[PDB]
DNA sequence: TTTTTTTTTTTTT
């Protein structure tokens, strides 16, 4: 006799917290019916507990009581009595929200198992349906359960809209074209107009060929978004220490020579400058940085959520780098382990709805191809980091490959996936001077 | 279980017992051998201002002291402000007792010959408390 | 039968306080982990506990309870009456942290008495195991739980103090008036100036074609180091035996032809030469060998502990090469063999904060494309290898490839890598007949 | 279950 999954505890705790907060009513009115409480007496006090709330009456014990006496469904349910249980064994209300989702979870497996008995008895009696009536019904019957997945817009977009965003660009030419920038900002202007900002909840990959700039980018990321936002970010330097990751944003944010900093042949103005960079640094305190090595998914969560909750969440997350990353558990499988610190990144990222900037690194082959733009597929273990990555962005540089390039000092930040947006080529100014990206202003490239 | 903490919290700390509420009304029925801790609360408050070892050599006429030197060394912990919420907590829930017996009774009675109208807003209004 | 210690009161404690406060699971989490517990009960409960908070769930009796029973461990966990049990019995969570560092402590004595246990029955049965295999599996457990406890500190606690120490180090680095090389002098210009010296802490991975001389350049840098340092400098030359390695130095050092030096055709002046090296060498004692093959990681590591403490660190470490050392827990993939040998070098030298020059070969691509030059991609076994390589320097000799070459006699040093400087070109002087590399002299050649 | 190595045969430029 395998009963039905259900929970008698969720439906218990689901009543006493209206019973006890009605202002929760709709948390529960969104996410549950009177049909998906497993238990009819359950059902019927839902139902009059909806009752009240339409006739704007307080739902409590008394009155609930009242209103099923009156319907002489009291009895069916126990009474004050039960009721009064029903309302003393909640903990809380407060989690009334997750015992209705696990309500609806119970709900939706039940509807799941009565579709499959549906199913199975038609299988045994197909009533002269043929094969592909079978198969039709069935069909029919699962679509009903993935109601809640939809499609979207896969990219298609009629004459109309092409027509109105056309009239609206020829004339905007003579006007501002402003970004509308949303997101955290990445603070060049090309890059904001095509993400519209780091997206929270979203995963952003940066990979590159080691030397490409890749760590620099990143740090210059996350240095923009610190001057740009109150909010505190946060770097994982796994590959190098916290000295020379240091070390590299005060090049970058006074413009002097890193090579001078790092072997201390400053000068005054230099001197300055670093001074100013230091002053301005040590008024924001709103980066921070873990030195770590080998850390696990677990800890890098636990550390952020420390840090969100000591300064009321994160503006940015930085992690260098994905392949750094260790997984015990699953280190008897690379691929698994690195999809496994993937979907935990993401999961880390849509808890803390934070954009996740982590790094990554390329197979040797892309070097192996007559072009070497790096595209998706060039990750390593691209199966699970390609899947869980929302946006991707691929750092190149002809100028590396090729020392008679006409583009030196010019580096390539191709977004090679966005889910929300459109993918493409974009162009920066790269001082390795400064180790430092800065909006490309040379003549405009045409997208081919 | 709980009256073994909350009697090693009572004997690692005597300083703290003269923030307890007064607790003189309530039975020592309920819990098991709640005498002891009456006792030991009111023999604190008494004396303001004391050591653990004068507090412990209180009681050494009779047979129940070892019981306490066992459970003042156990949960010992060396900050002091951290105990006073863990302590409160405890002496919150030992409180909550009374209002668990008063709602087991009303429950009782409806279960025996129902309640009225007043008796379940009673019943009502006692449980609205115990989730806060 | 002695009993495991163990101390369930604090794994309670912690379990109970868990339902009465989620904020404090952080303090939990990074104190404990679900395989601390002594208790397999305690163990799933902590589990399912993480797994619900990962997932956003509140941590309460109830959710647990339903949780534990969608996987069926509910009533292996003692039930509803037991999740109560324990969620009454604590009476607060202000000393969550005391009793999971309690229960931490009782689980590392568990896997200190295991790993004991465990060393004293492989002594019993050695199986046939020679002394050293017990005692480097020994050294093996030892240094794994002595490494497991590194989770207290290298966290991102708050920034300021990170800061003003990174900037503080900054300015001593400032105030030494070095002359340009802040490590160690790899005794040329022109590469210390692009390099500032071999960095502490710094992967240096020296690569070429075989007979390019790498070796040849490895050992003048050797040599550069212990004359210009008195602290020792370590060579593990698994290729060649020390005689041969000797007889390089010594016809590098005095400027006499390798092939007399080994046919022993010397006159009296290469004789009195010979005779100054040996008496120099003989002064400085500053140098250490092993022609050992076949070294794994670890016994490099151990050597490289016993030097250091013998003579208070090591100023450089020398290893040639890295194909050659051997992880038979790796054998099997050489790719992920690789791997391990670099990041436990890479781990060795930020250990010892020295550096750490590992040779390397390439793959016979490079010789198979128009340009002979090499590059990252050229590396042979190569994904990790550059990842772990903090500085890349190629060897190429346009000669070698070219009988008609006008770079006869001169080397390219290709800095391919550089976390905190240019990558580019330098030109060296090769004297084949001794050896040796010297700065280059002649005109200078604008990098395009 | 994957990364390497490096044969071999083709295409393409
Ligand atoms: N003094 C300098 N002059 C010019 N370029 C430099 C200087 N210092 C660093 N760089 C550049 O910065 C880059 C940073 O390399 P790295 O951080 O290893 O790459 P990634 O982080 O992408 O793996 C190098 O490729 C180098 O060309
Ligand atoms: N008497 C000599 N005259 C000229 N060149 C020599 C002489 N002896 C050795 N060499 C050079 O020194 C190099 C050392 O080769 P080797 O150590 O095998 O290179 P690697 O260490 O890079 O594999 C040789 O390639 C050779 O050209
Ligand atoms: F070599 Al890097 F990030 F500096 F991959
Ligand atoms: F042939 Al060699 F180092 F001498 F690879
Ligand atoms: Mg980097
Ligand atoms: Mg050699």
């Amino acid at each position: 006799l395998k009963v039905p999954p259900h929970s008698i505890e969720a439906e218990q705790s689901v009543l006493g917290g209206l019973m006890l907060d009605n202002e929760r009513w709709d948390d529960v009115a969104e996410r549950v019916v009177a049909d998906d409480f497993y238990t009819r007496p359950h059902r019927h006090i839902f139902t009059e507990m909806a009752r009240l709330q339409e006739s704007g009456s307080p739902i409590d014990l008394i009155t609930l009581a009242e209103s099923l006496e009156r319907q002489g469904q009291l009895d069916s349910v126990g009474g004050c009595a039960y009721l009064a249980e029903l309302s003393k064994n909640t903990p809380s209300a407060a989690n009334i929200s997750a015992y209705a989702d696990i309500v609806r979870e119970r709900a939706v497996v039940r509807e799941m198992i009565s579709v499959a008995n549906e199913i199975a008895e038609a299988g045994f009696d197909p009533q002269g349906r043929t094969s592909e009536d079978l198969l039709d019904l069935a069909e029919s019957r699962v679509f009903k359960i993935a109601e809640s997945r939809a499609n979207k817009d896969e990219g298609p977009k009629n004459i109309a809209d092409v027509l109105d965003a056309t009239v609206a660009r020829i004339e905007q030419l003579f006007q501002q074209p402003h970004d509308g920038v949303t997101g955290v900002n990445t603070g060049y202007d090309d890059l904001n107009k095509k993400t519209a900002g780091l997206q929270p909840s979203d995963l952003i990959i940066v990979a590159a060929r080691p030397s490409m700039g890749k760590t620099t980018f990143a740090m210059n990321l996350v240095e923009n978004a610190a001057m740009l936002q109150d909010k505190p970010v946060l770097i994982f330097s796994l590959e190098m220490p916290s000295e020379q990751i240091m070390m590299r944003s005060l090049a970058s944010l006074s413009r002097v020579d890193q090579t001078k900093i790092r072997t201390g042949q400053l000068d005054d103005e230099d001197w300055a400058r670093i001074s100013g960079t230091m002053g301005i640094l040590l008024e924001k305190r709103n980066i921070y940085i873990d030195d770590s090595s080998g850390l696990t998914p677990t800890e890098v969560r636990s550390r952020a959520r420390r840090i969100a909750r000591e300064h009321g969440g994160i503006g940015l997350i930085m992690i260098d780098y994905l392949q750094l990353m260790r997984v015990p558990a699953l280190s008897d499988n690379r691929t698994l382990e690195i999809a496994e610190i993937s979907r935990s990144l993401k999961a880390l990222a849509k808890e803390l709805n934070v954009p996740v900037v982590a790094l990554s690194q390329l197979n040797r082959s892309l070097e192996q191809r007559a072009d070497k733009r790096p595209v998706n597929s060039d990750l390593r273990e691209s199966g699970s980091i390609e899947q869980d990555a929302d946006l991707i962005m691929f750092i190149y540089r002809d100028e590396v490959y090729h020392e008679n390039s006409d583009l030196k000092g010019i580096a390539e930040i191709i977004i090679g996936k966005q889910r929300n947006g459109p993918i493409g080529t974009v162009r920066l100014t790269f001082n390795g001077q400064w180790s430092r990206f800065d909006n490309y202003a040379g003549p405009q490239y045409d997208d081919e | 279980t709980t009256m073994r903490i909350l009697i090693g919290l009572l004997v690692q700390n005597p300083e703290l017992a003269t923030l307890v509420p007064p607790l003189e009304n309530l039975d020592e029925n309920k819990l098991p051998g709640l005498g002891l801790f009456r006792e030991l609360v009111n023999t604190c408050l008494s004396q303001p201002g004391l050591t653990t070892g004068q507090l412990l050599e209180h009681y050494r006429g009779t047979n129940n002291a070892a019981t306490l030197e066992k459970l003042s060394m156990w949960d010992d912990i060396a900050d002091k402000n951290i105990a006073e919420q863990t302590f409160t907590d405890s002496l919150n829930h030992m409180f909550d007792s009374l209002l668990e017996l008063r709602q087991e009774e009303l429950i009782a009675r409806e279960r025996t010959h129902g309640l009225s109208n007043e008796e379940c807003l009673e019943l009502w209004t006692l449980n609205q408390e115990l989730a806060k």
